[PDB]
RNA sequence: UAGAGGACAGGGCCUUGACCUAUUCUCAAACUCCCAAUAGGUAAAAAGGGCGAAAUAACUCAAUUUGU
RNA sequence: GCAGAUGUCCAAAGACAAGCUCAAAGAGAACAGAAAUCUCUUGUAGACUAAAAGGGGAAAAGCUUGUUUGAUUUCUAUUU
RNA sequence: GACUCGUUCAUACUACAGUGGCCACACCAGAUCCCAUCAGAACUCUGAAGUUAAGCACUGUAAGGCUUGGCUAGUACUGAGGUGGGAGACCGCUCGGGAACACCAGGUGAUGAGUCAU
């Protein structure tokens, strides 16, 4: 019977303990470019440009930049299909997404590895390792370090 | 009842350090530095002028994530080498140091020959925005003297004319820029009682700066600057409380 | 009589029967209402680029066809 | 040292609690008493008062000279006669707590306290 | 829910408390300092990325050579 | 199902800027008292913000003051 | 040694106490002018006689708070399986995940750009 804009956001749109107050001045210096990924976290201290309840915590790539706002394209699940949604928010409600940072660092490091590998004419595996079973080990331990364990009685 | 209980301390949230110290506003700052997100690599330089109770300082600041970068600066105490040995807190001193900051910035950027500013006192130039710094912007405030100094030095600092002395009086502005108000204060004090005048403008006299000499020395300064710009750790802490209680056993 | 007001039962099965369709994700998005004074300038850039390129190509065609 | 207590402020109060005529009379008597124009109380207009500083504060305190149990714990006092005297005395450096730039608090060593306020009063 | 220690009010040095301090028993779907499990989202390179030069623009910039 | 609220109110209770800091408590001051005004100290909001409740707010989004009518015309991309 | 603009926004706060000053901050002297009030208190302007008393800086406290680790504790809770136990309430087992309060201990900052003084 109640489906207002901010219905059910009692805790989601509340500031953290001892973290109240307006956004820091340094946040306005954040650099944003077209097509890069961005997180949508609602800052309750800034009311205009607030994202809708659903998009809090979502991620999407920027498709529009204005003087003080960002239009970001976000996937929303609607029954039987995902669909693209253009949400327009202010700067305070958006932050640079780290969802790509491991990929970017991997790209740089792998490039500077591939360069040297091709220079030395070596074949290397550039794909991630998904490490599984460990090899056999031949381990040593002082006899005074082995301790005998047996189940404890009840009390 | 005590309101300073540990629950109060535990729930207490501090302000930012600079707000706590009173240095910065953080509401003026975040509108001074916030630039249109459409425009990339546009720095929006701010002309920061801060007046101490001994001298005033001007600088050019560019906002950056790790901290502000200072591109140019000027202190009132540098006017000694330019010929002003006294009154470094003056309206005229503020104008002079704004001129100095502007000229030094243009020199560092290598654009003096292209932006001459003006002479004497009444492509697009560099744009900077005046930073207040807590002070109240009343009519005839020294921050606007510094702004006029920079504007005459060649910077494009947007401003109105309300807060120059007189809500517009260019003659009054030139008088205050040249220190005429100080000169007439000297005259009035001399004519009304010599003792207070001597005890007030003491090192003025020790520098033999006459009332009529002030305007000329400020003009000469303007042209000259224009043409050339211990801790304790837990171990000994416990040792010291142990000995303190050992002595307190019989002390009281 | 009383009606079953609501249920989400079987809706997830219906949704997954034809899969959860993803958006097509085309390469170009229409710029109809985005950043004027920027996309207008982009139009001018592109017009100039075509003018120069086509005039170079026309010069080459004329000098090769006599 | 510069730990000399001086009269930071001296406030005269007329609390009549009614409308004008008598309020105007109080305003004018305060007016010749001190040339500063008085201000009025609340308008829930019930009282008029004036705060003075400088040499005039000492002069009016001398006039009011004509107890030792009515000193506040923060180093202030006051009395009456109709008109009411109150005096807020403080050490030097009190500007720190009132200025806008780097407003702070003075240490309680620098605060006056009542004990030496009594000594100051009996010395004056 | 209980006591423990400690300088405003009533009567006859005392009584009745209030109040303060440090504790104590027990609780909240419409309480929260903290905070899971499960559930959820984004990313994991070729119509692309990186690095440079040269062109274009009426955009942007102090900048026909700043940037985009 | 549960505790409620709406069919309004506002030329300011809208806009901008500046200055200030609130509730409360303690101590002190002729009338003057539990309460009336003034001063100091503490005071993270315990006040206030038209209304229900929930969020937000301290050199403010609160209080005061100044100037105003952006509560204007037209059109997009969109969210619920 | 110090200052300006910042970052982090309590390891940075609060209370009490001690130490420190040449320019440096500041307290401080004054009100003709710009300006401001009941009030030159504040704000603004002009100063340079005095002072580290305060602000400020540093340190201290079997200090409160804050913060890191340990421990609470594989406890509480919980995903999947069970023709598991039990009359039930509830409670194991198998494959997995895994807290919190409290208590203990350590700590009480670090840093970007620029500038001044020696």
């Amino acid at each position: 019977k109640s489906r207002g804009k901010r219905s059910g956001t009692r805790y989601k749109f509340s500031k953290k303990f001892r973290k109240h107050g307006e956004c820091t001045a340094n946040k306005y210096l954040e650099k944003l470019n077209y097509g890069d990924y961005v997180d949508i976290v609602c800052d309750s201290t800034q009311q205009k440009g607030m994202p809708f309840n659903y998009y809090h915590g979502k991620t999407g790539k920027i498709f529009h930049i204005t003087k003080r706002g960002v239009g970001v394209l976000v996937n929303k699940r609607v029954k039987h299909r995902i669909e693209q949604k253009k949400v327009c928010v202010r700067i305070e409600h958006v932050r640079k997404s780290r969802c790509n940072e491991d990929f970017l660092l991997r790209k740089i490091k792998n490039a500077e590895l591939i360069k040297e590998a091709k220079l030395k004419n070596e074949h290397i595996n550039i794909k991630r390792k998904t490490e599984g079973p460990k090899p056999a080990a031949m381990i040593k331990v002082p006899p005074s370090k082995i301790i005998t364990i047996e189940p404890l009685p009840f009390y | 009842k005590v309101v300073k209980n540990k629950a109060y301390f535990k729930r207490y949230q501090v302000k930012y350090r600079r707000r706590r110290e009173g240095k910065t506003d953080y509401r003026a700052r975040k509108a001074l530095i916030l630039q249109d997100k459409n425009k990339y690599n546009a720095q929006k330089l701010r002309f920061v002028v801060r007046k101490t109770n001994s001298q005033v300082i001007c600088q050019i600041a560019c906002a950056h994530i790790e901290g502000d970068k200072i591109l140019a600066e000027a202190k009132s105490k540098e006017l000694i080498r330019y010929g002003i040995p006294v009154g470094l807190k003056n309206y005229a001193a503020a104008y002079a140091t704004g001129l100095l900051c502007a000229r030094r910035f243009l020199k560092s950027l290598n654009l003096d020959t292209q932006f001459l500013g003006v002479e004497k006192v009444t492509r697009k130039p560099i744009k900077a925005f005046l930073d207040v710094g807590i002070t109240r912007t009343t009519t005839g405030n020294r921050v606007f003297a510094a702004l006029k100094g920079a504007c005459d030095g060649g910077l494009n600092i947007p401003h109105g004319n309300n807060r120059f002395p007189g809500s517009f009086n260019p003659e009054q502005l030139r008088k205050n820029i040249l220190g005429i108000h100080v000169a007439e204060y000297m005259k009035t004090l001399q004519e009304e009682d010599n003792d207070k005048y001597k005890t007030h403008f003491n090192d003025y006299l020790k520098n033999n700066i006459g009332a009529d000499d002030i305007e000329q020395m400020y003009l000469n300064a303007h042209e000259k600057i224009r043409q050339n710009p211990k801790k304790l750790n837990a171990k000994l802490r416990k040792k010291r409380v142990k000995e303190k209680l050992a002595l307190y056993v019989e002390k009281l | 009589a009383k009606s079953k007001n609501h249920t989400n039962h079987n809706q997830n099965r219906k949704a997954h029967k034809n899969g959860i369709k993803k958006p097509k994700k085309h390469k170009f998005m229409s710029r109809k209402g985005l950043d004027p004074n920027f996309f207008r300038n982009q139009k001018y850039c592109l017009k100039g680029i075509q003018k120069k390129k086509k005039e170079l190509k026309l010069k080459a065609k004329q000098e090769k066809n006599n | 040292v510069m730990r000399e207590i001086k009269v930071n402020k001296l406030v005269l109060n007329i609390c009549v609690g009614e409308s004008g005529d008598r309020l105007t009379r109080a305003a004018r008597v305060l007016e010749q008493l001190t040339e500063q124009k008085p201000i009025f109380g609340k308008c829930r207009k019930i009282s008029c008062f004036v705060t003075v500083r400088g040499k005039k504060a000492l002069e009016i305190l001398e006039k009011g000279l004509k107890r030792r149990k009515n000193f506040s714990d923060t180093g202030n006092f006051g009395f009456g006669i109709g008109m009411d005297f109150y005096v807020h005395l403080s050490r030097s450096g009190y500007r720190v707590t009132r200025r806008t730039r780097r407003r702070s608090k003075i240490s309680k060593t620098h605060k006056v306290t009542k004990e030496d306020a009594m000594k100051w009063f009996q010395t004056k």
